[PDB]
């Protein structure tokens, strides 16, 4: 009884794309799947449904025009084929099956682990490092910029320095360029006898780059 | 169509405590109803369904009643797993969900960690200023901050992020950044964060003089 | 030129505290430097000269120091008479006056009552819509209060404005005011106004239906 | 002995020429060196130009320079401001001072002029519409219900409101006026009352405003 979506998915916009939902463990065409999807720090909308048998297919006002919904029982599987696609568009799809009734109504127990689909349409780009100095406990940290897309992995010291690390979440620019910001807090006095450099990984534009971090005046 | 509401988004509580979430719909659509389970990065999880039956598997201490127009979720006893946030959807019309009520242990009062930094000479180099006003260590989780550019509130310009609580000291931490072009930056000579908080009686602000 | 920075803009206090804000510059004026009073309504009135001379007239309680580019002013008994907002201003290169530090007196914490009103009839007449969120008798007077309509938040459309302490109660009280053209209204079904203040742990909010 | 006497009241239009007269008596005037500071609005004040004790040098700030003019008459002893080209920034109350310590050396400033206010925001005066507020429930949830009057579209400040021709002056609260993109101000005023007083007792909202000579009274029905 469980599902299985799409691992990792980038698009343009107006662009095609296709999210599988597999499904195992308990039968299939005896009930109805259904499509959701998450944006980021938003709450739930659903999007488009289908009967347990295939005949009826069901869209909301928004996306009617741009998705299709397809199934095959045979392969036990959940194609959304989606269209037109648009900025508003992007999220997490998570692909579910019903909780009580049996391919009358629209209810969900068990969700798949959501599949991530991206219409950003900006190019891949290396991220800007820009260190970030102690003033006068004292504070210091590094500065992303302009980096896309998603994700980059934040270490101090190649990760010798875990504790007192604060990575905060992603931020959506208006030129559609991310910038994230990572910190890390400690004493006065050892600042001056340890150096201390921030790794950046970021795998889609193959950016690696350490930058030390000094106080000078 | 039809859009239901929620009355606590974000509910302040502690384990073990008896909590109430309230949801009420524009419209009447009887018995029919729902509540679901969303930990951060984890898969929504079904609570309950007809507001009266309780799926399987789940936990005895939750239960929800109301009929029609009302509706009440209630917890006789709030445990670690119960942090996570909470919606509420009805089948009768569009399928709909709630702002959604999050959960947090930040019954604790901290005084927020305020440091101001300057943009760095490389990004200078670049053409873009970008400064940078960090609030660290505290809850309660609800802030306020805002940035004075030479006495001048500066607004829309300004962009916020938190993190979530940390496990271990329960604390979140809000950083905001300033974005401005490098002749917008020159002009002004002196740059200040104004921070608002619960933990201070006086709101406290750091400043910077432009290259000192 | 030369623009100071003070450090509270408001400052929470209560009778007979010692009291002490800073007003610090960006460039160093030396020992010129000087101190006002303004109460709402009335004339600033001068409190102190060159940081160290106090002005005749002035009660003995208040003094002042620091030299160079940090200054601040002193207050060892807290008196009623002495609630105003503060600038400070500096004459050596450009004059020019803070943001004010107003000073208040936080003796409870309460909670805010909160009431929401609908758009009258009368106005429905007219094509403009205003949803009214009153909230009564709260101190401290920081608070912070966000509009939903159908599940979605407003910037920008959204004014308000706060009333003084009373001297009855202390408590202030603040009102917030939505304005919409008329169509937007009848579009959204349902309103809700969202408070989050100290005095509530949890924030409460009031909602209504159209019609 | 120190009196300073502002101008009473002023309002223009965009562009427009304004004077202002700020009377000094009960002290020497040639004496010492005078300025003008304004404060807008909910905003710190802001210092705008200064002259001498002869007169001979004048000095002006940065946004004010160009079509702003300070004059004084050591004779008749009285300060002029002679404001020409008004911009809605410049709309604010305005303060004629004097030194405080040093002798036309130094710019303290010790008693200033009780203000004269200046708008320039050139909107034709309308009658404001009154609005009431309706009681949310006829049930005392909160312990007292609340009831209100809005006042829209005024022109302009002020507007004064009493209730029951001021029979009910506990628990009232007059909001400040705002700004609105239409440049037409609107005040809110509410109070609170016990919920089995709701059926008794008719509670009516005077609003008073003098420039369009409106005064309309609303009672609150739900």
């Amino acid at each position: 009884v469980q599902l299985v979506q799409s691992g990792v998915t980038l698009v343009q916009p107006g662009g095609s794309l296709r999210v599988s939902c597999a499904a195992s463990g308990f039968t299939f065409s005896s009930y109805a799947m259904s499509w959701v999807r998450q944006a980021p720090g938003k709450g739930l909308e659903w999007v488009s449904a289908i009967s347990g048998l295939g005949g009826s297919t069901y869209y909301a006002d928004s996306v009617k025009g741009r998705f299709t919904i397809s199934r095959d029982n045979s392969k036990n599987t959940l194609y959304l084929q989606m269209n037109s696609l648009r900025a508003e568009d992007t999220a997490v799809y998570y692909c579910a099956k019903d909780h009580r009734v049996w391919a009358a109504g629209y209810h969900f127990d068990y969700w798949g682990q959501g599949a991530l689909v991206t219409v950003s349409s900006a190019s891949t780009k290396g991220p800007s490092v820009f260190p970030l100095a102690p003033s006068s406990t004292a504070a210091l940290g590094c500065l992303v910029k302009d980096y896309f897309p998603e994700p980059v992995t934040v270490s101090w010291n190649s990760g010798a320095l875990t504790s007192g690390v604060h990575t905060f979440p992603a931020v959506l620019q208006s030129s559609g360029l991310y910038s994230l910001s990572s910190v890390v807090t400690v004493p006065s006095s050892s600042l001056g006898t340890q150096t201390y450099i921030c790794n950046v990984n970021h795998k889609p534009s193959n950016t690696k780059v350490d930058k030390k971090v000094e106080p000078k005046s | 169509d039809i859009v239901l509401t929620q009355s606590p988004s974000t509910l302040s509580a502690s384990v073990g405590d008896r909590v109430t979430i309230t949801c009420r719909a524009s419209q009447s659509i009887s018995s029919w109803l729902a509540w679901y389970q969303q930990k951060p990065g984890e898969a929504p999880k079904l609570l309950i369904s007809d507001a009266s039956s309780l799926e399987s598997g789940v936990p005895s201490r939750f239960s929800g009643s109301g009929s029609g127009t009302e509706f009440t979720l209630t917890i006789s006893s709030l445990q670690p797993d119960d942090f996570a946030t909470y919606y509420c959807q009805q089948y009768y019309s569009s399928p709909t969900f709630g702002g959604g009520t999050k959960v947090e242990i930040k019954r604790t009062v901290a005084a927020p960690s305020v440091f101001i930094f300057p943009p760095s000479d490389e990004q200078l180099k670049s053409g873009t200023a970008s400064v940078v006003c960090l609030l660290n260590n505290f809850y309660p989780r609800e802030a306020k901050v805002q940035w004075k550019v030479d006495n001048a509130l500066q607004s829309g310009n300004s962009q916020e992020s938190v993190t979530e609580q940390d496990s271990k000291d329960s604390t979140y931490s809000l950083s905001s950044t300033l974005t401005l072009s490098k002749a917008d930056y020159e002009k002004h000579k002196v740059y200040a964060c104004e921070v608002t908080h619960q933990g201070l009686s006086s709101p406290v602000t750091k400043s910077f003089n432009r290259g000192e």
